[PDB]
């Protein structure tokens, strides 16, 4: 069972990388006012979700 | 007064020709890179050769 | 002829200013898209597209 | 029950093939700068997920 | 309970028909090079999934 969770955590570890890189990749353009503040709220919150996971 | 009109108009037309040539050059480069991109798309076959054409 | 030629100048002024506003708009469009490539969100082809615009 | 998991694993064995071929077939184009690192991050991570599964 | 599974299997029996007809209907066009091998992979894997189910 511990091995099972040992892998299942490894999944979320990857998704957290995806959401985080996507977030910084949004903000770096967002200093030049990227695609509204809407997507920034669509990115920062997902990262909080992957963080909680 | 007529030839004054005409010669100025001619000069102007030449300038227009210049700018137009610029634009179409860039359009060429663009469409080319788009082409090569889709060709790479067919490199693993994501599309059809017609699309390439 | 007099009245016609008179109005034509007006119309030209009109199209002038409008094309100008269009210029700025498309310009910052290109700037946005450019920056978007800089963070790597999109293919270079789009960059060249906005270039052509 | 062991037979049940014996098949349920066989499913993930196929999905892993899908994600892997999708990833390699993205990268082979991506040396020509395919659709940014975006889809590459959308492919490299999903394969990690199927790997964890 | 056995009756419950007796119906729940009957569902997957139909979905397997759908995926299979979809796969053959892709391949028959795919000898003439249908919409990339991408959709052939998208059809071949789903059928494996319905098969495992």
């Amino acid at each position: 069972t511990l091995m099972e969770l040992r892998a299942q955590r490894q999944q979320a570890e990857a998704e957290l990388k995806l959401a985080r890189v996507t977030y910084s990749r949004q903000q770096r353009l967002a200093q030049t006012q990227a695609v509204s503040q809407q997507d920034l709220d669509n990115a920062a919150t997902e990262m909080a979700v992957k963080q909680a996971q | 007064r007529s030839v004054v009109q005409t010669v100025r108009s001619s000069f102007n037309n030449i300038n227009a020709s210049i700018s137009s040539i610029n634009a179409y050059k860039q359009a060429v480069v663009s469409a080319q890179s788009s082409l090569d991109a889709m060709e790479a798309g067919y490199s693993v076959g994501t599309r059809t050769i017609v699309d390439v054409l | 002829n007099t009245a016609t030629a008179y109005f034509n100048v007006l119309n030209a002024i009109d199209v002038l200013s409008y094309t100008q506003a269009q210029k700025e708009a498309i310009y910052r469009q290109l700037d946005q898209t450019t920056q978007r490539f800089n963070v790597g969100l999109v293919a270079i082809t789009d960059v060249q597209n906005a270039r052509a615009q």
